DNA sequence: AGCAGAT
DNA sequence: ATCTGCTTTGGGTGGGTGGGTGGGTTGAGGCAATT
């Protein structure tokens, strides 16, 4: 029920 | 040879060729745009003598140089009493006494600009004082909008200093408090005279709003002037 | 710009038909790359 | 009243 | 795009647990050092 997003650090 | 880049101009040689009356009388019209195409003049002419000339001095080094015209002598002096709004954006010759001199100031050039998610820094110019910060990263992989920040100490800052002139006994009718103007010297001009010097300066008469208050947008209808420098003696 | 930003130098470029557009900018006071460049990026 | 924010 | 809401100038109709390196500056009275 929850819309989350995720970023992760080995984009950088 | 000697690596400088300011060039000390004198107006009447203008006068002294037949090509450049117009470019003169443009200068003491228009000094801003005359003086940019001037200086890029001049760093077209320096570049094309080594080209010409194929000499074995680095080409790398010249390309990295800014450089100027310093103008003077461009007609009679004028007195600070007599600057009228008729003069405003125009060149203009000032004889006066300093009386301060505050300290250098920081002004800002390129901006520079960091992401929170991917830690892409792309510089942005600036325009007249206003920074075009943009709305997301330029990168396509990370398009995230509104995660920029302002990193002070990696922008990129030039010289300013601001003068107080006073004028000289002489040019006093009767015998009054002298009156004072502002102006504004940048980069090499900067710390070009101590306190209690009598200089001769050559500028640009401009004239800037004043905001009525440090929170909103309204200007007092009241014009404040200047001296934007670009010689001194 | 070798001057400082507030320097103020205003540009009139004219399209192939007779209109005038306005740019500012040293940059584009000398060149007109640089200017078309400045037209799309203040978009 | 101009500008700063939440629906 | 519209609706909701705070705060000025500068001044005591905000104050002294914000101070005087944030500005509102003469007049009087007490104290140490100079005489
Ligand atoms: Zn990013």
């Amino acid at each position: 029920s929850f819309k989350s997003r995720a970023l992760n650090h080995v984009k950088k | 040879e000697l690596g400088t880049s300011n060039l000390n101009l004198d107006a009447r040689n203008l006068l002294a060729y037949k090509q450049t009356e117009d470019l003169y009388h443009q200068l003491l019209n228009y000094p801003q745009e005359v003086i940019s195409i001037m200086d890029q003049t001049i760093k077209d002419c320096m570049v094309s003598l080594i080209v010409d000339n194929n000499l074995d001095y680095d080409l790398d080094e010249i390309e990295t140089k800014f450089y100027k015209v310093r103008p003077y002598n461009v007609g009679s002096c004028k007195g600070m009493r007599e600057l009228n709004p008729n003069d405003i954006d125009k060149l203009i010759n000032l004889k006066g006494l300093v009386l301060r001199s505050t300290p250098v100031i920081p002004d800002m050039k390129v901006a520079f600009f960091k992401c929170n998610v991917c830690d892409h820094t792309m510089a942005v110019e600036i325009d007249r004082g206003v920074i075009q910060e943009p709305a997301r990263c330029e990168r396509i992989d990370c398009n995230e909008p509104n995660s920029m920040s302002l990193i002070h100490n990696r922008c990129s800052f030039a010289d300013k200093q601001v003068i107080k002139l006073q004028e000289t006994p002489d040019f006093v009718p009767d015998g009054q408090t002298p009156h004072s103007i502002s102006l504004c010297v940048y980069d090499e001009l900067v710390d070009s005279c101590r306190a209690g010097d009598r200089i001769e300066v050559t500028g640009t008469f401009r004239s800037i709003p004043i905001r009525a208050n440090s929170r909103q947008r309204v200007l007092k209808s009241l014009y404040k002037t200047y001296v934007d420098v670009v010689h001194v003696k | 710009s070798a001057r400082h930003s507030r320097f103020g130098g205003l540009l009139s470029i004219q399209t192939p038909d007779k209109t005038r557009l306005t740019v500012s900018g040293s940059q584009a006071l000398v060149d007109e790359k640089i200017a078309l460049q400045k037209l799309d990026d203040s978009k």
